[PDB]
């Protein structure tokens, strides 16, 4: 129903440590509870499985009426993630409701790294590569993971 | 000059009614009989709305008692005819509406020259029946309304033939089709709900296969589910392939009205309140009996709070139910308590009940001129008896209620002198000075609210007056444009009721965390309640939270065109405004925005970013580059789009224009880049014939395959993209020509473009190293700086909406989307809210009726009402406020909205922590101040060393490295906690008293 | 005295003689037309925890005209809108003079136990009930605790 949006964040942050999401870290700044630092391990058996990907997450003034803003900080070869780190996710825009959480957003990105949809692309060059040259697209994804996504 | 509408004056009302309704209104001559309070509240709204002519008629003289609700009368005018003196003031409301006085109504044929006739309480029923009969037989539309204290009614008679053209006014529903089965079943794309009803009509377009289905033919809709409907057999049309957009269509509906003579005996009721269904037939006989009483008594209404007159009115009402047995039915006796109350209050003249009917009736006057919206059919009765105070405190009898020779005698007649004194001495805070703010002030001016010794009004609004405000903010005149709303509105209402002269404190301040030095503890504590006249939800959610903190009542109110609502927020009793509000409209997906629009809302949102990129953000980067020493190396590690920021600066030095001709060139080149090159690049990646994975067409469903644009200076949207583009660019660089020279001329822009070389398209660290190196030193570029543009949607001379509409439409042409004009683009990109005075006036009436209950400190929740209204239908709903939900920790119960913990003194963290444990049995796990987490139990032991021994003020500085200011007396804190079992519990906030 | 009050009298007397499990229904001492109703939330529905209050009015042309009814308690339900209005076949399409207020109350009780978000008179909480059923029942259970009285 409602609560103050620091109280909301507080509750969500407490549960993110009380029980974390497998493969994901997510901690806010004690200076600004709106800004989060996230890291996501690349899912198993995906072209990203070897690396760690860093994200920035901002909770806007009217959260959870408005959805969280997200930006990839790590460079990645992915149909739905563009040159500036912007993401295409249904839950962020069309399927957002106040009932959903940060936890929901992070699981959706994790699900997206494991299963791209180049049929609704953001990075158009790499989507047509994903459609027409799939094995080579995954080759370039595995390569960029090694070049840019540190290790682990 | 028939067929011209001033789009700047009527802007916001034009989104409610539209062009055809208003072209018909300016064809209508309207007459109003009776210019007491209710009269003017109609004329004011009808004149503001804009009719061909307003004619008024009240040749009877002004008495002091008339000022109880006649805001256009002062004590100067006493002894003079109300029609004459009022008519000069209405003339100021709208220059496009002549206002005349009818000097005599000696004959009923004088009515021939009017399309609408409005009879008010000053007109007797014998005359109303005769006027109505002449009107019905002659084809003149007739409306009537009466208010008797806390009661009122309205009647509507538009003749045997009246055609509703649009019954709702809702922008017609529309959606994309995925399957049309041979039987006619239509399924929706991506499972989006059509939002239709049984009996609606749709036309289709773009439905491949069923060719003739798209010719504009209509199709009646039978709703199957939320995601499907049926239209009837389509076998004859062919067989469905793909595509399709259905578009709801409004078909005319003919209707007939019964005359007043007929409806007095066999009435058709539109109801206002669910829990008062019975009172309508009761007040139908009552309002009639009042007229019969007056003809028995030399024209006089019953004496106020008199049992002899009320006992007769009961008798008179009983004889009517024998004469009109249909009305009450069978088994239904007369309600004698309700008729005695009617008789007690006949003289009564209440501001709130007047503004209510003033808007309701005026809206029906407008429906009569236009055929827009569904008229009332035909009687409506209404009463707000629960506004009456507790007789244990403010008793009503023949003494307490008598006139005192003041403008408030008719209000004193209903409530009594004590209560009227208590209103006067109240202390109010009004946030906002717009349409609602204005009507609020004018209601309070009539009540005398704030005029008492220890009463006052505080009104604040940081905004200034502009032309379109005048369409519904009637305290402002043309000469006041560019001035401050609250200040002029404060003056305005003092001219109405000098009893407030010096008791309204008109401020100019915004209400946020930054002005809590002005609106501090002592300010809020002294107030009796707060009233909200604001539009934007962030400021209202703030005020709502200040009221929870200080425990003050709050009256919220809002209109959306013809729709309105009221909300009462009561300490320790009801929810708050933030407790439950519905979510906003979903945002546009980035991929849809960037590459795949299919709806003009998408192109307009793309053109708005582009307007911000060219003419605002580019010039902010360049000016920082030219002034801030480290901006170059700052960007390298601070911004996100480092590439584009450096690009923007580079382009601003490469393409530095020197004459207006260079700007025209720049614009034409941007046309190619945006509507030619980028589409070709998109099509290069995803051709029209592209297949997806799985192998079904890429451009399908919600996707429209674009076509690149060949520039054409004779295409209006191409021409104006380069004109507004040229002019906005020129502004950045301080270049001469611009639109103050003349009107734009295709031929002279053509000469420039014709001689241009335009490049063909080719399918497209060290990147930045170039950009960084290829930028000169700023010192080099002496004497030069850009002037960024400041998007204002209501200056027509400034080219802003001209660019967004042309840019939006050019991109619409790419994706084969129907172009829109300036007024529509200005509505979506301006995020404009439709607003008309009828609803505004009305909603304000309801809020002031709920104010009486605050003045009496009503603690019974069932006395209050939250109102909903949709004047288009019309529909009036009234619900009980929602009770504040209750929580519970450690068996102790608390109010989830209003209660909290209070700790005096700047306390040490661990003191607070153990204090809670040994008092409430609670274990603080999380603790924040504002947006800063001050304590958390998952913190490392070394983190907790820093903090646990610190007072909260020093703790705030530790975390934020910036300290509380001296003026701060309190601090709110949010906490998570666990109970005695270690299970989590919801708990209220903490207030610290420093 | 007259027909319709005698109808109500007989229906009220039977609502006393044999009450409907889980439902309260008593008319106002002011007005025989108006009824105050309460309905316990059915077991193993999202509403099972609370009590829901309704107001019921019998119009002039009853029982040719059906009873008007209004939820007074706030509820998250596909067939009940923000103002308490209800979508029931028996109220509009399947109404006959032979039916009773007993029939109406049992139909609402059946509706709280079994919403139909596919009905044509539905809302937008209906598309939540269709798309996100488990989350829709979560919000129903929550609103029952927030707004419906305890038992």
């Amino acid at each position: 129903g409602m609560a103050s949006l620091p109280k909301r964040i507080i509750k969500e942050t407490e549960k993110l440590v009380s029980d974390p999401v497998p493969g994901i870290t997510a901690e806010p700044h004690d200076d600004n509870l709106r800004y989060f630092q996230v890291t996501i391990e690349g899912p198993e058996q995906s072209p990203y499985e070897d690396g760690i990907f860093e994200l920035e997450l901002y909770l806007p003034d009217d959260y959870p009426m408005e959805a969280p803003k997200v930006r990839f900080l790590t460079k990645i070869y992915h149909p739905n993630i563009d040159r500036l780190g912007r993401i295409c996710l249904d839950v962020l825009k069309t399927n957002w409701s106040p009932a959903l959480q940060i936890r929901t957003v992070l699981l959706s990105i994790q699900a997206l790294l494991a299963s791209p949809n180049p049929n609704d692309p953001l990075a158009n060059d790499v989507a047509e590569d994903w459609i027409k040259n799939e094995q080579g697209a995954k080759a370039k994804a595995r390569e960029w993971t090694k070049l840019y996504a540190k290790k682990k | 000059a028939a067929g011209e509408i001033d789009e700047s004056l009527y802007s916001r009302q034009l989104y409610v009614l539209g062009k055809e309704a208003m072209l018909k209104m300016q064809t209508s001559n309207v007459l109003i009989l009776g210019l007491k309070g209710l009269g003017v509240e109609i004329a004011k709204n009808v004149v503001l709305a804009g009719v061909k002519s307003m004619t008024v008629f009240d040749p009877e003289p002004v008495q002091l008692a008339d000022l109880s609700t006649q805001f256009f009368l002062t004590e100067k005018d006493i002894g003079q005819k109300r029609g004459d003196v009022t008519r000069a003031k209405l003339a100021e409301l709208n220059a496009y509406v002549p206002v005349n006085v009818l000097d005599s109504l000696d004959d009923v044929t004088q009515l021939s020259q009017f399309q609408v006739v409005v009879a008010t309480d000053t007109v007797s029923l014998e005359d109303k029946v005769k006027i109505n009969e002449f009107c019905h037989s002659s084809g003149i539309r007739f409306i009537s309304s009466e208010t008797r204290g806390l009661f009122g009614n309205t009647f509507v008679d538009l003749g045997d033939e009246f055609t509703v053209l649009d019954p709702t006014g809702e922008e017609p529903r529309t959606g994309m089709v995925s399957d049309i089965e041979p039987d006619g079943t239509v399924t929706m794309l991506d499972d989006n709900r059509h939002g239709l009803e049984d009996g609606n009509f749709v036309r289709f377009s773009e439905v491949e296969g069923l060719d003739k289905l798209n010719d504009g033919t209509l199709f009646k809709v039978e709703v199957l589910g939320p995601f499907a409907f049926r239209i009837g057999s389509v076998k004859e049309y062919g067989e469905y392939k793909k595509g399709g957009i259905f578009t709801e269509v409004k078909v005319p509906r003919k209707i007939s009205f019964k005359s007043l003579k007929q409806q007095l005996s066999n009435p058709e009721f539109v109801f206002s309140d669910f829990a008062k269904f019975d009172r309508a037939a009761q007040l139908h006989l009552g309002f009639q009996a009042l007229h019969q009483f007056a003809v028995r008594h030399n024209g006089e209404l019953p004496r106020t709070m008199n049992d002899e007159d009320a006992n007769e009115l009961i008798k008179l009402v009983t004889d009517l139910s024998v004469q009109q047995p249909e009305v009450l039915g069978e088994g239904v006796d007369v309600n004698e308590d309700l008729i005695k109350e009617l008789s007690y209050q006949a003289r009564g003249d209440i501001p709130g009940v007047v503004a209510f009917f003033g808007g309701l009736v005026a809206q029906e006057v407008l429906k009569a001129c236009s055929g827009k919206f569904t008229p009332l059919k035909q009687f409506m009765y209404f009463d707000s008896l629960e506004s009456l105070p507790d007789p244990k405190n403010f008793p009503r009898n023949e003494k307490t209620t008598q006139p005192v020779n003041s403008r408030y005698d008719n209000q004193i007649a209903v409530f009594g002198l004590d209560f009227q004194k208590k209103i006067a001495n109240s202390k109010v805070f009004l946030v906002g000075s717009g349409a609602i703010g204005c009507e609020m002030l004018k209601n309070w001016a009539l009540l005398g609210l704030g005029s008492g010794s220890d009463g006052y009004i505080v009104v604040t609004d940081n905004d200034s007056i502009e032309k379109s405000n005048l369409n519904r903010q009637f305290l402002f005149r043309p000469k006041d444009v560019g001035k401050n709303k609250s200040e002029v509105a404060a003056e305005a209402v003092c001219a109405m009721n000098p009893d407030l002269k010096g008791k309204i404190n008109a401020k100019i301040d915004k209400v946020g965390p930054e002005t809590e030095e002005i609106f501090n503890d002592s300010f809020w504590e002294s107030l009796d309640f707060v009233t909200n006249a604001l539009d934007n939800v962030d400021a209202r959610t703030y005020v709502d939270r200040r009221c929870v903190f200080y425990r003050k009542p709050l009256l919220e109110s809002g209109t959306l065109g013809t729709k309105g609502n009221t909300q009462v927020i009561i300490p320790r009793l009801t929810e708050s405004y933030s407790s439950s509000r519905d979510p906003p409209e979903k945002s546009i997906p980035l991929c849809t925005l960037r590459s795949f629009p299919n709806k003009i809302d998408h192109t307009i949102a793309w053109a708005k970013s582009l307007f911000q990129g060219y003419f605002t953000d580019s010039a902010e980067n360049v000016n920082m580059y030219l002034t801030q020493p480290n901006f170059v190396e700052q960007t390298l590690k601070q911004s996100g789009d480092v590439k584009g920021v450096l690009e923007s600066i580079s382009d601003s030095l490469s393409s530095k224009p020197h004459n207006f001709e260079d700007c025209i060139k720049w614009a034409r080149l941007e046309f190619e880049k945006k509507f030619n090159h980028d589409i070709k690049q998109l099509l290069f990646n995803f051709p029209k014939d592209a297949k997806t994975s799985n192998g079904e067409p890429f451009w399908s469903g919600a996707k429209r395959a674009p076509t690149p644009l060949e520039f054409d200076i004779y295409n209006n949207d191409h021409f104006h993209f380069v004109v507004a583009g040229a002019s906005l660019r020129a502004y950045n660089y301080g270049i001469k020509s611009d639109d103050s020279n003349s009107k734009p001329n295709v031929d002279e822009y053509k000469s420039v473009i014709d001689h241009m070389i335009i490049p063909e398209f080719t399918p497209n660290s060290d990147e930045i190293d170039q950009l960084v190196s290829s930028l000169p030193d700023p010192s080099t570029l002496a004497g030069f700086k850009l002037e960024p543009v400041d998007f204002e949607k209501d200056d027509d001379t400034n080219h802003h909406i001209e660019f967004i509409t042309a840019c939006s439409n050019c991109r619409a042409q790419n994706y084969f989307i129907e172009t829109a004009d300036r007024q529509k683009t200005k509505f979506i990109a301006g995020r404009i809210i439709p607003a008309i005075a009828t609803t505004t006036s009305l909603v304000t009436g309801l809020v002031n009726l709920e104010l009486y209950k605050l003045i009496d400190n009503k603690t019974d929740i069932e006395q209050y009402k939250n109102g909903f209204v949709n004047l288009a239908l019309p529909f009036f709903g009234f619900s009980e406020p929602i009770a504040s939900p209750k929580g519970e920790y450690n068996n102790k119960k608390y109010d989830k909205i209003w209660d909290r913990f209070d700790i005096k003194g700047d306390i040490k963290l661990s003191d607070l922590i153990e204090h809670f444990e040994k008092d409430e049995g609670l274990e603080i796990t999380m603790l924040s101040y504002g947006v800063s987490l001050l304590y958390a139990s998952f913190f490392p032991p070394k983190k907790l060393k820093e903090r646990l021994n610190l007072p909260i003020t020093q703790l705030v500085k530790l975390v934020t490295k910036k300290d509380i200011p001296a003026h701060v007396s309190t601090m709110i804190l949010e906490i998570c906690a666990d109970d005695k079992e270690g299970e989590d519990v919801e708990v209220p906030f903490i207030t610290i008293h420093l």
